[PDB]
């Protein structure tokens, strides 16, 4: 359990230092199972898209601006309002909002027999409770979520059975054809911020500076690399009397001051679209290190006063969008917009130690008395080790299982001559490095020289496991001895020749490691001569 | 951990065949 | 062990319906030990004088201005340039730094003697390297922190025996005292704002709007409810030609609306400090709902130009300070500052749900096929609770353990008449309220009435533990056959007359949770007539 | 649950003592 706080204190005040090296014997290490790198941090794990997000939130917030969330489904004439003429071409671009109708449909009486043979006891009062529930279907008063317990309901049936008859019985539901509206999904967030100002302006003292960071979408060719159906925009409107594209310009910088970029340029944009006064339409780029290539990160410019007088706005407005997935882009080092906003729909690769806390030890004994024999077991063979042969090592101990006594010999030995008795291999030391696992042993006596070199460079870089090959054998073996006593056997031998495979020195891979391994056409390398001889007799 | 709770479930089963058969053995 | 997509598949296209309500069954319930509310949430908790210093970050940068670290400790000339001869005076309230000297000690032939004695084989050479040790030391080459590594390395020691040498032969280290300086720590941002401003002013272009929210330290008579030695503050400069206290006026304003508040008051400070030009320090009050009554959360004011002057500044500077601490009590409603800040030091008590909790079932089978044996067991019993006496209710069942059967025969039983199987308690259902635990019955019928508004108030407002008798009952039944099987017995009976304890409905509470039910002298009321008789057999 | 490790450990040493006794009567 814990530990003894009068005997330490006591312990401590006979010799300090003494007490201080042999208290170290009441911390216990950890279980081998739970000993890093095979013990993992958790901690959550932010996106990048939506940590650009709240830095760009304090970002213009630092600068003084008022957070908004405005309109995100528009009608399209508020596009022909901002766009003019123009919009007949620029509509394209939105997405139009389309919906099923409601389903006119009606009881009986092959509807009432479908029901009936469904196992269905329908009254006359059944039929017209659900009779009922069809029509408030049809005028709108139930909403989709909840047919099926009306129905349900209606029938006095379960659930499942309201389901059953729904779609058994009334499968013209099916035939139901979605039909557009005039409403669309703003393309950029200008179509919202007309509609926020029409009615924000006249309540509210000049100047304004308004922000919200929120998603748009636009219906293109293709996504890009650079371009999603849905994006975010970081999107700000300035208002007041002296309002010109200079604010623009004081915007982006300080956005991306904030960020870091020190450099970045303005262009103008070619389109001119024309719900921003001629020639005020801006592009700003920022430098992409990884695809070596300048970016379009935002644009800005000033309101036309025409679409402003449309709205019945007369004062100058000045409107940057900033596009979160591009600054994102450059921020985190991604060259895809689609990899780096939707990373599940990719590959996830594990890392060297990824990998080296994937590799388990097998087998282990359950009872603690065991577990420790097993340490000390190892500490003894490591010990023994260079032992000259003939050689043997035995170690008795008794175990106490309630009433019954048993007591344990293990023995582990080397009868042939001119050997040691453990062999060269013991302490070999299982590592990761580029994807590869290496047994690798503590110094390259006897290793074949084009080895070397590399099981060097995994022995530097690699990461490791920091289980040895006698570690593993050794659980593998007292689990054995455990597995003897629940299993009536009284002896047995237990012998680890040459190792091969993880197999040999009683570990194991986690499938997810092991498939990438292949995959990458990695190799696992755990070889080794390991002689290892040992008897247990249990009296 | 989850292979190891499985492990001394394991080790509980053999105890009671042996049980078992060390009773009809007598 | 997942379940079968492949068979899922095709009994959902047969049939539906019947497919979703009997796949439920492959969503296996949790282990008892582990479902709700024993089952607990786990994040990270921030402190609320943490939580108040970064809104408070936050609310200085969104107002434009720039973050600060100032020196933390300053000479006390720097506390006479600020407030003139009235520092002899503030200066009480400032702590001094004292720090102990090196010693000068020599080895020679008394101490070699100790060193002897200690075990330790002292050369010429052990000798010199260790005079040399103590040389460093006393010319300040070697840290405190490594001079127990320098000694054991000087004799070829053990470092605990660095560490014995150091205490045994060189004791008069003990006799050091601290000798104090003239350097102090900051008793408030404005001993550092002046240092920090006066390197500043020249090399930026003005106006500056600087803040700070660091530690501040006071020797204070004695500790208040809000009163602490070290508190944070939240502090601020505004540099420029034209500053005045109406500065401050807006900056307090402007931190405390962020905050919520619409309500706070402005009122001279009698003590007319003399770092703040005369008749501009203001104390600033925000309403402490808890406490009743208003509360300082602030001070501003104009540095004096005599100040300014000595340290090269020649335009007028305003300083605000918000006490974190302060702002924190009103926020979360403390009305001791130190049991906010220190909770440690207080006490936790644990909720409803905190003890609900922490009420665990004792013995549960470890085997998947006798938990889930005891489940379908629960069940049965709950089925045939009522069955009319003489009752006998037999579950038959075979397991298979490797190679043997073994066939459990559990009979639950009533032989005397005109009883039921099981009684009217078999379902009460654990409760916790109000820092109390009852055992609840599903109904009221029999229940003396004078209890009966009680159990009914805490059967709606309490915490339910969700086990019912039954089950902590069930679970030990089958837990004893699992303890039968490997004990080598073949019959025994199991019975639960009346429960008069958690003990009785094989429950128990945690340690920590029990401490609290009797000192705050609460009840652990479970009792009930909950008659089961049982017989096991095993084939 | 460390509570149940340690039942299941309980179990296992049981099983254990009932086979060796189960041997010395033999
Ligand atoms: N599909 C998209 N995905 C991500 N961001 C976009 C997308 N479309 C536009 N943006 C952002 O909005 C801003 C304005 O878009 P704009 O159409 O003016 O330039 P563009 O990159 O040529 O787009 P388009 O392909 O629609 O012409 C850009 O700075 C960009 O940040
Ligand atoms: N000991 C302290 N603990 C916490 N906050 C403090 C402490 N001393 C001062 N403050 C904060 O610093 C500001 C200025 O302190 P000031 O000394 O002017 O007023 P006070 O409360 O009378 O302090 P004191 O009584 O220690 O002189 C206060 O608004 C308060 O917020």
């Amino acid at each position: 359990m814990r530990f003894d706080i009068k005997k330490v204190l006591e312990l401590a005040e006979k010799d300090f230092e003494t007490a201080w090296r042999e208290t170290r014997a009441l911390i216990k290490d950890k279980h081998i199972d739970n000993k890093y790198p095979r013990l993992k941090p958790v901690y959550g794990k932010p996106h990048p898209v939506m940590e650009t997000i709240e830095r760009l939130r304090q970002a213009y917030l630092r600068m003084g601006f008022e957070e908004m969330i405005n309109p995100v489904i528009v009608d399209e004439m508020e596009i022909y309002k901002q766009f003019g003429p123009e919009a007949m071409a620029v509509l394209d671009r939105c997405f139009y909002l389309a919906g099923l109708p409601r389903p006119d449909v009606g009881l009986g009486n092959e509807k009432v027999e479908i029901i009936k043979n469904l196992g269905i006891d329908i009254d006359e009062e059944k039929k017209e409770r659900l009779r009922e529930v069809l029509h408030l279907y049809k005028k709108g008063a139930i909403d989709g979520d909840d047919l099926v317990f009306e129905i349900a309901k209606a029938l006095n049936v379960s659930n499942e059975m309201g389901l059953k008859v729904l779609e058994t019985a009334f499968p013209e539901f099916k035939d139901l054809k979605p039909e557009s509206t005039t409403l669309t999904l703003r393309s950029h967030m200008t179509s919202g911020w007309f509609i926020t100002l029409s009615s924000l302006i006249k309540k509210r003292k000049l100047p304004l500076k308004l922000f919200s960071i929120d998603r748009c979408f636009r219906r293109e060719q293709r996504e890009d690399r650079s371009h999603l159906m849905s994006y975010h925009s970081a999107s700000c409107v300035v208002v007041g009397e002296d309002v010109s594209v200079d604010d623009g310009k004081v915007v982006a910088e300080g956005l991306l001051a904030q960020f870091g970029f020190t450099k970045f340029k303005f262009k103008p944009d070619e389109k001119k679209s024309k719900y921003y006064t001629p020639e005020t339409q801006t592009e700003v780029y920022a430098y992409h290190p990884k695809l070596g290539e300048w970016i379009e990160v935002a644009t800005f410019g000033v309101y036309s006063p025409i679409a402003l007088a449309k709205y019945n706005i007369d004062v100058p407005v000045m409107n940057l969008g900033l596009g979160v997935e591009r600054l994102a882009m450059i921020i985190y080092g991604y060259e895809d917009v689609r990899a780096m906003v939707y990373p599940q729909f990719y590959e996830y690769r594990l890392s060297d130690r990824d990998i080296a806390g994937m590799i388990r030890v097998d087998k282990v004994p359950i009872l603690d008395e065991f577990y420790n024999f097993a340490n000390e077991l190892i500490d003894i063979c490591i010990a023994n080790k260079d032992k000259e042969s003939p050689c043997s090592v035995e170690v008795k101990r008794e175990f106490n299982f309630n009433g019954e006594r048993r007591v344990i010999k293990v023995e582990i030995f080397e009868n042939e001559p001119n050997k040691k008795l453990l062999g060269p291999s013991v302490l070999n030391e299982v590592y990761v490095y580029d994807g590869n696992i290496y047994g690798i042993p503590p110094t390259f006596e006897g290793v074949k020289e084009q080895y070397i070199p590399i099981l060097k460079k995994a022995k530097e870089e690699g990461v490791s496991t920091n289980i040895r090959y006698i570690d593993g054998i050794i659980y593998k073996l007292v689990a054995k001895i455990e597995e003897a006593l629940v299993s009536n056997v009284d002896e047995f031998k237990f012998r680890v020749p040459i190792v091969r495979s993880l197999s040999d020195i009683n570990l194991k891979i986690d499938e997810l490691a092991l498939k990438q391994i292949m995959g990458e056409n990695k190799v696992i390398d755990v070889r080794g001569p390991v002689f290892l001889n040992a008897k247990v007799e249990i009296k | 951990n989850h292979m190891r709770v499985e492990y001394s479930k394991d080790l509980i089963r053999k105890g009671i065949s042996t049980i078992s058969q060390l009773k009809k053995a007598k």
